[PDB]
RNA sequence: GUAUGAGUAGCGAAAGAAGGGUGAGAAUCCCUUCCACCGAAUAUCUAAGGUUUCCUGAGGAAGGCUCGUCCGCUCAGGGUUAGUCGGGACCUAAGCCGAGGCCGAUAGGCGUAGGCGAUGGACAACAGGUAGAGAUUCCUGUACCAGUGCUAAUUGUUUAACCGAUGGGGUGACACAGAAGGAUAGGGAAUCGCACGAAUGGAAAUGUGCGUCCAAGCAGUGAGUGUGAGAAGUAGGCAAAUCCGCUUCUUGCGAAGCAUGAGCUGUGAUGGGGAAGCGGAAGUUCCUGAUUUCACGCUGUCAAGAAAAGCCUCUAGGAAGAGUAGUACUGCCCGUACCGCAAACCGACACAGGUAGAUGAGGAGAGAAUCCUAAGGUGAGCGAGAGAACUCUCGUUAAGGAACUCGGCAAAAUGACCCCGUAACUUCGGGAGAAGGGGUGCUCUAUUAGGGUGCAAGCCCGAGAGAGCCGCAGUGAAUAGGCCCAGGCGACUGUUUAGCAAAAACACAGGUCUCUGCAAAACCGUAAGGUGACGUAUAGGGGCUGACGCCUGCCCGGU
């Protein structure tokens, strides 16, 4: 659920949060943790190449398998946990061997359920199969581009996709953005929907919370000088005195398309978003 | 190179005062360790060394008219011998 | 008043020392120039 | 090089006085007494930085904003001692270098294995003494860590004592806020000890002054805080595992057991420290009580909070010697002087500026505020004497009370604690300490009524009431909101032109448009390689608007 705050301060007036009712434990799995360091949008050369990044709470990386390789061995859902590195929650799986893993928590995943991987798996939320064993019309997530590489598409909280049909070596999928795409039939996917679907209703409330999440302020191009932006200059407030609005580097930025014109995957895309 | 590890004794008021407690002050070259000093002393003087302490001294800045320089660096060792041992005359 | 010079032995050695000059072609060029002029202190 | 201004400006925040001494010479150097200043510092440690400025004996050309017999100045001799402290021989972070490698007119750029790199992790010593200069370093007592030989017993020999990974696993190993406890440090009263017992009206004791202890180690204990155990079996842990992980059974409980733990007690101590006169007295009981420690222990929250070594265990392996007790011996390199809120560091100066951390007493007090003091430290490197204008920093003013001025600028006024009382409007939180009124000292009832502590003795805290007393005045000093009405702008906290502008400007949470299917778009770079992102359309980049409420109309001819 979404928890609202009483207006005891001007900073808490419109602020909403999550109640974390799905989180069953607050202690991560020590052997699956790796260190993360902030890069703040800096390069090999140490130069700022992406703006508005830097200076949040420190985090620690949790290793997650997007591959789902362990076929045949049953796995039990042990914990549902908070992950600082993504918008979804994660689930800890105990395998009957004695091996522990982290996966993306799907909608309707509960502690105590059992999940499988492979061809003999059933079509049930949390199982991973190959795209040619998944019937038409089912909602999937964690789709992989290349076989054996790991899920790449539809991984953020609340997202989902459907199977639309076969053509033999490929399968038609409708992605979360509405685009229809062709994927190899030997690529894997997980049945269900990603499970933190209320994430988009949260109202940040303060500038400080944004600074906590690692975001630096953004300055409009109109209040700069002419040597910094194509929109800078003028006496008082000024309109966009150009044929089109511009980016800080030239390059029209309202309706102008940026996908490469001679791009190699244009033969696997049936309908554009 | 026992005679190279030990250069000369040190004769001041403090060293002369501690001479009566079976402690002898020497100037040693600037690369020798405590153990080397101990074995050089035992070979040169035929005593039984109980302990060695060492310290380093920087050179002092001096002037003699339009010309300024430094004196030499020094390494100074105090050697104390066992109670049942002979003494060094100085 | 905080002034511009705030000394540090290590920082001085790491930015202007002999081994920092010897690590680049332009630093060795600086050393060669200072040797040609005849200065007593290089780096 | 030398004049003029000119014996003029200045002599860099501050309390001194007298008596002795030294000397050729004294406001200025030394000693004594009295007075004054700081005291969450102007006291004590200690990093950085400086580099001999440290001590002793001589000196007075120059330096010292005056003088100088003096000096951080000149000359000559001295002075810094470590198995345990801080660093290396131990570990790693950001970052840097980088065999082969990839990329590129040259030069070179990037990067793997590997390696450096603390501001962090691990790691064994305490208490006294030291009169020119060093002290957890020297010396005196009493220890600990790692090793070595020599003795004396014990035990083992390839179904193999014992050792054991450069490998597996566990630990190491981590945020922020809140509250209540235990203990100790600290503070204070009695008691006890030593001395005095008094100048001017009084006091031989309800008089005054000073003091009323001691480690590490070793042995015991301990407020407590976490806490489930046993047995079988193994698609996993690159091989193996008796170790871990997982599963199933029996067993289950504020009762134990196990791991941790501040402190306390005995020894250390026939020692040390210590007044009164070499000598060396007393060292008890009670109250108060942490900003320290138990301890990130408990509870709560979202923004979800290093690594590696080390240590322990497991096998793979190595193996005929091994441990045990006692003794004696072994333990390297670098730093160590002195200044360190400052005359020794950064500011050209013996410069009203700046400079990380630890400690930081009493009365009154919520307090590290405020005023006066303790321990400790200072009297500030030009003076004396007159008491004009004018300038500066201060204190009071009759009657009036903004008439001043661009403008109440500046100044004056309010201010603590307790009680009563409190408006429009509102997003229901606020507005609000709104506004406006009243009270406040001391004595007796009174070692109170009642509380805390204690076995008691006793010690600490302590209202309501009555009766009185005195001043012009009772938070009698210092420190401690002025308030109200109405309008523009920007919702708000925040940011900005170092050195003329702090804002109505920027940011902001929210809104909307647009691009992007992942070798994503976008951005840096010739490229390789990167950021985006160890992310995946509830995500990421760009444009405009700027909380919230009601809304955002017509035009696609032109670009
Ligand atoms: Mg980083
Ligand atoms: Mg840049
Ligand atoms: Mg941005
Ligand atoms: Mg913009
Ligand atoms: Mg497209
Ligand atoms: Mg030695
Ligand atoms: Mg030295
Ligand atoms: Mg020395
Ligand atoms: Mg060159
Ligand atoms: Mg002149
Ligand atoms: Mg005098
Ligand atoms: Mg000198
Ligand atoms: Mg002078
Ligand atoms: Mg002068
Ligand atoms: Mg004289
Ligand atoms: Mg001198
Ligand atoms: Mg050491
Ligand atoms: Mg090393
Ligand atoms: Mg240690
Ligand atoms: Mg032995
Ligand atoms: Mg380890
Ligand atoms: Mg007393
Ligand atoms: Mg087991
Ligand atoms: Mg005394
Ligand atoms: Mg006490
Ligand atoms: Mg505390
Ligand atoms: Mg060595
Ligand atoms: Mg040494
Ligand atoms: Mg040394
Ligand atoms: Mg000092
Ligand atoms: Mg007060
Ligand atoms: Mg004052
Ligand atoms: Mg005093
Ligand atoms: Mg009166
Ligand atoms: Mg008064
Ligand atoms: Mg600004
Ligand atoms: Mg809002
Ligand atoms: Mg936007
Ligand atoms: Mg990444
Ligand atoms: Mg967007
Ligand atoms: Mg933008
Ligand atoms: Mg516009
Ligand atoms: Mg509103």
């Amino acid at each position: 659920a979404i928890k609202k705050y009483k207006p005891t301060t001007n900073g808490r007036r419109h602020m909403t949060s999550s109640d974390f009712a799905e989180i069953t434990t607050s202690t991560p799995e020590k052997s699956l943790l790796r260190p993360l360091k902030k890069k703040a949008g800096r390069n090999n050369q140490g130069k700022l190449t992406v703006r508005h990044h830097g200076g949040g709470h420190k985090r620690q990386y949790r290793v997650i398998d997007f591959k789902r390789n362990k076929d045949g061995i049953p796995g039990r859902v042990a914990t549902i946990e908070y992950d600082p590195n993504r918008s979804a929650n994660i689930a800890l799986i105990n395998y009957a061997d004695g091996e522990k893993r982290y996966i993306i928590a799907a909608k309707g995943l509960e502690v105590g359920q059992t999940i499988y991987s492979g061809a003999e798996a059933d079509i049930k939320v949390g199982n991973a199969l190959e795209l040619k064993d998944i019937p038409v019309g089912t909602v999937i997530h964690n789709i992989e581009m290349k076989p054996g590489k790991g899920g790449q598409l539809v991984r953020s909280a609340g997202t989902s996709a459907q199977v639309l049909g076969k053509e033999g070596k490929y399968v038609l999928i409708r992605l979360n953005s509405g685009e229809v795409r062709m994927i190899l039939a030997t690529c894997r996917a997980t049945i269900g929907q990603v499970g933190n679907e209320q994430h988009e209703l949260i109202n940040i409330g303060k500038a400080g919370r944004s600074r906590w999440m690692g975001k630096r302020p953004t300055v409009r191009g109109s209040v700069m000088n002419p040597n910094d932006h194509p929109h800078g200059g003028g006496e008082g407030k000024a309109p966009i005195g150009r044929k089109s609005p511009m980016s800080p580097w030239g390059k029209p930025t309202l309706g102008y398309k940026t996908r490469k014109k001679n791009n190699n995957s244009d033969k696997f895309i049936v309908r554009r978003r | 190179d026992a005679r190279d590890i030990i250069k000369r004794p040190v004769v001041t008021e403090e060293s002369t005062s501690i001479l009566d407690d079976k402690k002898y002050t020497f100037e040693v070259d600037t690369r020798a360790t405590k153990t080397q000093v101990k074995y050089a002393i035992e070979e040169i003087f035929d005593v039984k060394v109980a302990k060695v302490n060492v310290m380093n001294y920087k050179g002092k800045l001096k002037r003699m008219g339009r010309y300024a320089g430094y004196t030499n660096k020094r390494r100074k060792a105090i050697v104390t011998v066992t109670a049942d041992s002979k003494e060094i005359q100085f | 008043m905080k002034r511009t010079y705030q000394p540090s032995k290590r920082k001085r050695k790491k930015v202007h020392g002999f081994r920092t000059r010897m690590s680049t072609k332009n630093g060795r060029r600086v050393l060669a120039s200072r040797r040609r002029k005849g200065r007593k202190v290089l780096s």
